[PDB]
Formats: C-alpha cells, sequence, structure tokens
RNA sequence: CUCUCGGCCGAAGCGUUUACUUUGAAAAAAU
RNA sequence: UGGUGACUCUAGAUAACCUCGGGCCGAUCGCACGCCGGCGGCGACGACCCAUUCGAACGUCUGCCCUAUCAACUUUCGAUGGUAGUCGCCGUGCCUACCAUGGUGACCACGGGUGACGGGGAAUCAGGGUUCGAUUCCGGAGAGGGAGCCUGAGAAACGGCUACCACAUCCAAGGAAGGCAGCAGGCGCGCAAAUUACCCACUCCCGACCCGGGGAGGUAGUGACGAAAAAUAACAAUACAGGACUCUUUCGAGGCCCUGUAAUUGGAAUGAGUCCACUUUAAAUCCUUUAACGAGGAUCCAUUGGAGGGCAAGUCUGGUGCCAGCAGCCGCGGUAAUUCCAGCUCCAAUAGCGUAUAU
RNA sequence: UACCUGGUUGAUCCUGCCAGUAGCAUAUGCUUGUCUCAAAGAUUAAGCCAUGCAUGUCUAAGUACGCACGGCCGGUACAGUGAAACUGCGAAUGGCUCAUUAAAUCAGUUAUGGUUCCUUUGGUCGCUCGUACUUGGAUAACUGUGGUAAUUCU
C-alpha cells in the first residue's frame, strides 16, 4: 500500500472504421482550419462532445420536473455558457444536442490568438503560445488546448517578459547587435 | 527594489508562541529570492529580529510572477528552539546532526545485541 | 487477526473526518474511550485538520503535552483521544471553548461557546440498572455511570450534567414535542421536533421528526438524541440551525451571497 | 375498518394472508 | 426496588460454603509545601468487580462457476433427534453413556472439476448482456508440509518453542544452528517483472515516553505497463507555376487573395542541450524561477506498417521468372509482376507503430 | 455512432462459417526529443535462498554503592548526568502471498435474554466487628575463578 492515486481517463476514442474518405477528409479540414497537430486532437474534442451530448440525452429522458434534471441540467447549461459555446437566449437543454465540433474549437487558445489578430496565422498562433508569449491576465499559458472562458477573453495580451510586450529581445536580436 | 512581500493567512498561536502565516512574493524579474533575503523583508514588516523568523516551503508558479511559501514568527528564540522541527534549526546553524548513517548504527545495534551486560559498551 | 488491530488506513477512515487520499497511508486510529471510532473525532484531526493550530502530527504533540487542551474540563494529553458528540473541548491559553455538535451535512463543526455554557453538557442515557443494595445507576453515551439519579429519569432521556461535579442538574424526557438532533444514519445532523414514535417489538423503533420548516422525516430510535424541552434548546446551536437544504436552494444561496459580496 | 381509556381524535384490537407497486430507514470508503 | 416484546433479569431475604495450584479489602513512587505537641494539597503507579471502548467468537435469513460418462447419499468409526452429564469462555453430538430411526435428494442431494480466496470493483457495451477481479480498501487463510504447545487480555504465533517429514548450514565428528509467500539482492523457472540506495522530515504505530525505534511508510534509482499535456518549425520579400475578384471583344493588365518548388534571399522567436545561483528537500535530485552560452537546413536530419480487393494510397522503373517469396481471406509469382526483392513516389497513424495470445 | 465488408457460382438469391474491423490486456519487435502521474517476479516454482536490514522502549514518578563522568561541601542515608541489569510493557499490529477452501469463505441482514474482553473513559475501593513511625528471604547488574572448535551457550 502506498499514498498514490491511480485514477486517470483516456481523452479520445479511435473510430470504428479506419479508412473512409468521407471521414478522413472531414477531420483533415478541421485540422487545417484550426492548426491541430494530429488526428488525436480531433478525436479529443469529438470525445468530449460525445459525453456532453450523452449526459444531456439521459436528462431528456427524465421527467421535466424531476429535481435531478432541474439541478444537474442547469449546471451543464451553465458550464457551456461560460466557455462561450451556447448563448444566453439559447440556454435550454434541448439545444445542447444542437452543438458541433467546431463550436468548441472556436474557443481553443490557439484559435483565439489568431481571431484577435495577435498572430498573423492560425499556425503562427500555436507557435506563440508554445513560445510563451501569451498570458491570460497574469499567467503565461503554455498550452494551445486551453478553453478560454467568456469573461477570460477580452483581455489576453503579450506576456510582459516577452519581446513583443515588454521588449527585452531574445537571442537573435542580441547577437546581431554584437557585431555592429 | 521591485520585490514585495504580502502575507495572506495570518494567525497567532498562543499555544506554540508564534505568528503563523503564508507568504506572497512578487519577484517579477529575478529568480526565486533566497530565504535570507525574505527574512530581512519580513522581520522589518513585523518589527522582530530576523534571528527568530523561520520560513520554508516556497514554490514559484509557472512564469515567475509569484512565489508562495510558509512562515512563522516566534516570540522568543528559546521557544523557537523548542517548537521547531530540528532540520529548520540546522538551516540556521542552530542544530547539529551526528554524521552516522542508518546503516552505521543498525549494524552496531545488532552487534551489541549479541553481548552480555558489560561489554555492550565496547562494541563500536 | 490474532488480536486487536492498532492501525487505520486513510481509505478506511470515516468520511466525516474529511481526510484526503494523498497525504499518507494511515489515519490516526482513535484510542479506546468514551466513544466509538466510527463516531468520534480524535483530538489531532480537530486540532490541526480543523482548527489549523498545528501543521504536522508532531506539533499536536507539542500542544497536548503542554496541557492546554481540556476536554470536558479535564486535561487530556492523548492525541488519538476519541472526542464525540456533545463534548466540551476547552483551551484556556487561547480562552476558547468548543463543543462537537454535528453540522447539517453530518460532520463535527467548529462551534464556539460562551464560557458560561462551557460548564455543562448533555447526555443521553443508554441503560438504567439497580446494582448492589438498591442503588440506581445511569449510563450515559459517554459511559458516565451516575449513581442515585432521579427516579423519573428513564431510558432515552437527556440530562444536563455539570462538568465540575459530574452530577445531574435537570433533564428532558423522551416525549413527542421535544427538540432533537439525529445522531446516525441518513438524516445525521438534522434538527427537528418529534412528531411520533412508532414501536416495533423485537426490532428497531422508528421516530418521526419534523423540522422547523415542515420537512418531516424519520430515523431509528437509537440514532436520536434529545436537545431541549419543546422548541427551546438548552444549548447553543451552530449557524446552520440544523435544517437540511436541498442542493438547488443550497446553490441558490451561494449565488446571491456572491452577488452581495462585491 | 371496530369497542374502550386519555388530550371528536390519539392510543388498543386486528382488516383472510402474501406477491406486486410506491414510500421511509438502513446500507464503509476508494471506484 | 427497577427493567424488558419477553428471564430462570436486576435488586432483596434466609440457611450455609468459600479451594493453601488461595479473591478483593494498597507495607509503592514523585512534586509543592503550608496549616492547629498533632494534620493536610496535587499527581503517578495500582486493583476484585461493574459498565464503556476496541473488538473477537459462535449463530439467523437470502445469495456462488462447470459437471449426470456423479442418482442416491449419511449411519458398524455420530449420521438426525431426545435425556443426563463431561468439556468449553459461552450455545450445541462439541464429546461420552442410554434410547429413538432419523437427515438430505431432479426445487439437482452426493461425488468430481475449477487456468476458483470472496466482495467493493474492471473491461466491453444502444437496450439486454458477456468476460475478468493473483493486485494497494474489507473479510478470510498460511508462513517448506503436517502436528503439538509455553507466555499473555488476546497466538494453536512461526522475524516464539517442541518434535516428525523434506530440504539444507558449521565442525576438531563430540556436537551446534535453521525457514525471505518482510525490504533489498541472488539462483532456478519461464513469453513475462526493478536498487544489497537515502530517511524517520511527512502519515501513522509502538514503548515507562514532548526526547527512543519502525525496509510500516516516505525519497530517489530502474521504468515506451498504462494514462495526461505536448517540439521536430514560423513569418516576410522576390523567381516563376499559378488559379479565384476586378478592367479588358479577346489579348493582356492588375496592389486583391491564396497555394506550392525555390540546397533563393531576409533577420525575427525559440526550446532540446551545456550550465552559475535561488528554490526543492531530512540532505539532495526532478519540475518551477532566473544569469551566460546554445538554429539554416545532407543540422538539433521521425519511424512503424502499407500501396490488387476488403482497405486510404502507383496500372512508375529495375531485377527474379512456380524459383525466391508475398498474402489474416480471396489470391499473386511460369519474361510488361499494380501483390515478391530494390529505387522513386504517396497514405495511415504519429513519439509512436507493427506482431503473437486471452477476452 | 443501435454499422458492416471480402470469400463456394458460368452467373443469381440463401443458409452459413472463415477472414477482415474496433477495444482491452500480457508478452514482444522496431523507434524515441520534452514534461506530469504511474503498474511492476501474480500467472510458472506457496520453488531454493548467500549477505545486510525489517522490534523495540524511560519519565520527575518502580529498582543506581559502575567515579563512567564531573560536581557541591565536604562527615549531611540518597545532590546531578547516567551505561548496564532486574522489573513493567510491546513483540498477536504492520508487511507479504493467494496455495488450500464450492453453502466453506464472503456480502447484505440480524441476534448474544448464550460468551470473553489488556488498554482507555466512568463508577467502586475506612459498607467486612476479627512491627505498623514499615516485615521476610533471594537473585541480577558489579568483582573474581572458569569450560567448549563452535552461537544472543552458560
Amino acid at each position: 500500500p502506498v499514498a498514490r492515486s491511480w485514477v486517470c481517463r483516456k481523452t479520445y476514442v479511435t473510430p470504428r472504421r479506419p479508412f473512409e474518405k468521407s471521414r478522413l477528409d472531414q477531420e483533415l479540414k478541421l485540422i487545417g482550419e484550426y492548426g491541430l497537430r494530429n488526428k488525436r486532437e480531433v478525436w479529443r474534442v469529438k470525445f468530449t462532445l460525445a459525453k456532453i451530448r450523452k449526459a444531456a440525452r439521459e436528462l431528456l429522458t427524465l421527467d421535466e420536473k424531476d429535481p435531478r434534471r432541474l439541478f444537474e441540467g442547469n449546471a451543464l447549461l451553465r458550464r457551456l455558457v461560460r466557455i462561450g459555446v451556447l448563448d444566453e437566449g439559447k440556454m435550454k437543454l434541448d439545444y445542447i444536442l444542437g452543438l458541433k465540433i467546431e463550436d468548441f474549437l472556436e474557443r481553443r487558445l490557439q484559435t483565439q490568438v489568431f481571431k484577435l489578430g495577435l498572430a498573423k496565422s492560425i499556425h503562427h498562433a500555436r507557435v506563440l503560445i508554445r513560445q510563451r508569449h501569451i498570458r491570460v491576465r497574469k499567467q503565461v499559458v503554455n498550452i494551445p488546448s486551453f478553453i478560454v472562458r467568456l469573461d477570460s477573453q477580452k483581455h489576453i495580451d503579450f506576456s510582459l517578459r516577452s519581446p513583443y510586450g515588454g521588449g527585452r529581445p531574445g537571442r537573435v536580436k542580441r547577437k546581431n547587435a554584437k557585431k555592429g | 527594489d521591485t520585490v514585495t512581500i504580502r502575507t495572506r493567512k495570518f494567525m497567532t498561536n498562543r499555544l506554540l508562541q508564534r505568528k503563523q502565516m503564508v507568504i506572497d512574493v512578487l519577484h517579477p524579474g529575478k529568480a526565486t529570492v533566497p530565504k535570507t533575503e525574505i527574512r530581512e523583508k519580513l522581520a522589518k514588516m513585523y518589527k522582530t529580529t530576523p534571528d527568530v523568523i523561520f520560513v520554508f516551503g516556497f514554490r514559484t508558479h509557472f512564469g515567475g510572477g509569484k512565489t508562495t511559501g510558509f512562515g512563522m514568527i516566534y516570540d522568543s528564540l528559546d521557544y523557537a528552539k523548542k517548537n521547531e522541527p530540528k532540520h529548520r534549526l540546522a538551516r540556521h546553524g542552530l542544530y547539529e546532526k551526528k554524521k552516522t548513517s542508518r546503516k552505521q548504527r543498525k549494524e552496531r545495534k545488532n552487534r551489541m545485541k549479541k553481548v552480555r551486560g558489560t561489554a555492550k559498551a565496547n562494541v563500536g | 487477526a490474532r488480536g486487536p488491530k492498532k492501525h487505520l488506513k486513510r481509505v478506511a477512515a470515516p468520511k466525516h473526518w474529511m481526510l484526503d487520499k494523498l497525504t499518507g497511508v494511515f489515519a490516526p486510529r482513535p484510542s479506546t474511550g468514551p466513544h466509538k471510532l466510527r463516531e468520534c473525532l480524535p483530538l489531532i484531526i480537530f486540532l490541526r485538520n480543523r482548527l489549523k493550530y498545528a501543521l504536522t502530527g508532531d506539533e499536536v504533540k507539542k500542544i497536548c503535552m503542554q496541557r492546554f487542551i481540556k476536554i470536558d474540563g479535564k486535561v487530556r494529553t492523548d492525541i488519538t483521544y476519541p472526542a464525540g458528540f456533545m463534548d466540551v473541548i476547552s483551551i484556556d491559553k487561547t480562552g476558547e471553548n468548543f463543543r462537537l455538535i454535528y453540522d447539517t451535512k453530518g460532520r463535527f463543526a467548529v462551534h464556539r461557546i460562551t464560557p458560561e455554557e462551557a460548564k455543562y453538557k448533555l447526555c443521553k442515557v443508554r441503560k438504567i440498572f439497580v446494582g448492589t443494595k438498591g442503588i440506581p445507576h445511569l449510563v450515559t453515551h459517554d459511559a458516565r455511570t451516575i449513581r442515585y439519579p432521579d427516579p423519573l429519569i428513564k431510558v432515552n432521556d437527556t440530562i444536563q450534567i455539570d462538568l465540575e461535579t459530574g452530577k445531574i442538574t435537570d433533564f428532558i424526557k423522551f416525549d413527542t414535542g421535544n427538540l432533537c438532533m439525529v445522531t446516525g444514519g441518513a438524516n445525521l445532523g438534522r434538527i427537528g421536533v418529534i412528531t411520533n414514535r412508532e414501536r416495533h417489538p423485537g426490532s428497531f423503533d422508528v421516530v418521526h421528526v419534523k423540522d422547523a420548516n415542515g420537512n418531516s422525516f424519520a430515523t431509528r430510535l437509537s440514532n436520536i438524541f434529545v436537545i431541549g424541552k419543546g422548541n427551546k434548546p438548552w444549548i447553543s446551536l451552530p449557524r446552520g440551525k440544523g435544517i437540511r437544504l436541498t442542493i438547488a436552494e443550497e446553490r441558490d444561496k451561494r449565488l446571491a451571497a456572491k452577488q452581495s459580496s462585491g
């Protein structure tokens, strides 16, 4: 016996059919639209939405005045409004099933650097975040797979230790100045 | 210069004769500040001497904005020599550990276990 | 096992202690005493895990050996000492007084007392017998056997014991209409007036209890404990008054308090 | 559903009994 | 008297007994010392009994995989019950004596097998289900196999003893000493599994105990079991090829976009790494934090499988020519082989990806 | 995500298996830069085990005539620190393993009005009508003499 915790999920599910052009083409468009690394990063969001929809399936089977549906459903409807997926006018549990994969990947940090005009490419943004140039209010975030909350969006900036924000230059601009 | 200390969870044990608290550090440019520099910052915040304030358990976040640690301020050094774990007295030179390893004496313990009453002191 | 077990795993701990998984293997194994280990806080969990007066399991040693902790007015030094329900924990250097009243959710709370109220307690009787030349004897839940009680005092009644002398002062009898707190099972920690006691010979008796907002429920008999005479409690009462909230109104209570706390 | 005691109701007799259904308590923590 | 749903309960009374291998009824220590020649306050060890706590132990009801090529089983040596006892801590064929002739069984007894320790649980799933659970929590069991004990409150204890059986150690030959299914580590076995490391600082336990000890446990090492995050490039200007929006009968033009080939240019940003110091910690290491150094393509160079179909992706080139081989299946291979052996290309997953096997 | 696809024929529609497909575990082959957790001699051999360690313990408060120290002040029975040894306690928890075991174990559920219980918490402890201003003998530790090749032997 030790003092360790052995719990861990798996965060993706490999699909049933390995090779079909309708699926390989439809995953690879989303990789190219959103700068993802491999197919696992598509198979991850698709797996989290496979759980959000499956939990909302069993709530729709219950009685409409069942208190378990009223409490647990109003939490799930709350947790999607805060990450900017559903909306205030559409906060009913029927609409959770009307969600798509790229509804979620609009809220990855890799895409929200690009949509805000900080990066000049969707690929240039995955650079910057891993290059530690991006901060969320005070915190250098080093992961593109970072679901920006709806209040956590309107201030995302250039990480004051960076050459872009606070302006101490890196290795390259120092060595070029060591010649002239 | 631009290093700043605040204390979040302040508490006064009368039953350990100390002032138990949690330390915020703002070191935005530098490395993690050493223990002795934070004691000089702290002992003049709370008007004691740095002789008696003991800090430990510091941890810097991802990005170097802050470091959070623990700190306790005794009322007298005689109490601090009583109510402190004895590795944090060695960190101020107030304690010395003997230099025998565990395999040293546990060999010796089983050797002297074989001897009757007189010569158990002879085995070393 | 060939004898009594002296160890307790943190996984096998009772949940109301609120130990966590990751800070070690073993739990602090309450000593034999006036309470059951499924029922008690040891002093160490109360002292460092609740009050945060100590950090490790050795700074608790450096408080108990310095004799600052009185439990029902008696200086106790054991750290694995089972302090149970309706039990006055007092510390004189700080000048603080604590009683282990179960909170709403079934856990021992940090309940501060007037030092006047710190001089007594309440105790449910457990059995009443006559031993050795006609001397009547009580047994409380603390195993305080008190000889020569009032003859009116019967089993399942609650007595106010002065802690100094160790002698009874007055009592409430188990009757429909008195105030009670559940001390076991699903409804643990909840507080309400007794409505009814249905009886079952050869088996367990169910008491139907009704809260201060009409929320009626039931227990067994042996999990109930009388508090007061009717609606008035003879002791002080924690800030959650003993009324269990449903989760939606518990959530809704937080969501307005976070708005007012701006 | 019934005749008495106690403050018309409560307590008491049982209504031929069970299954079923619904409720309530009891059901270790970890998962 | 007092209690139970219910006593042959508790309490009372009387007569007696009370084991010498005996039952309590104190010949014990520490500290503050102060009061009417004389008294006392805190404690610490005690202790018959009673309750309490920790339990333990015997029971109650219901629930277990496969098997009929196991259909009757138990009773002469207790099988089912009765009475009296012995023994037990207590209830009882637990055991003895004497009686009775029972007890279980297709509603599957009994016997046999299990690659069976049982649960909490795990994998897989539409719903139903199927399969696993040696393994950190709970209960059980055993310390080579049996058996028998001493001590104690608690043991049929094995880091206690005594034997036997089987192994095996030292020796002067007389004797003596064992038990890793504890942590390490070794041999053997195998398809299949790690360091003779450091520490009691945490978590807790034990002891006369704030102070000692703990291979419990923690900390490092080995670690592609498995799980989480996540680099191997980004941008700009030209060389064109493009190709969309615009003007233009077309031609052509565009400053409006996008894509590629650039061993083309261009400085910008970096971690991997080397390494002060701080932090970490029992002391370290790792991570985090920060100096200094550290990026232009044969380097800081991504590999595993495949390209007939199923099944995504060549009718390319060269060799071999029922050979060598491929191929889970169908099939390919006998001079243009889309299937072998190689080169080029491209496609699937990607720090992973093939194969065998159980499911 | 409530799913199929190839294969008997000259060709078709079936029965149907075989093979493909996804997971999950164990082994394995090749490859491997970073970082966070983390399984790990179960399967077969409940086979055999070099060496080391894993169980000990003192408060003010059971017993101190070891100068083993220093130390009053020296006639104060005994100042102190205190090894050893007697005593008391613990060693029956923990750790490991899964061989035996098929109404056995175990789980839920009940009982002890049918038992035992160190410890802790509480009660009780001039309730017995019959040298005490303190009893007796001994053994360790210590000193000394020894045995055996051999040990925690004596």
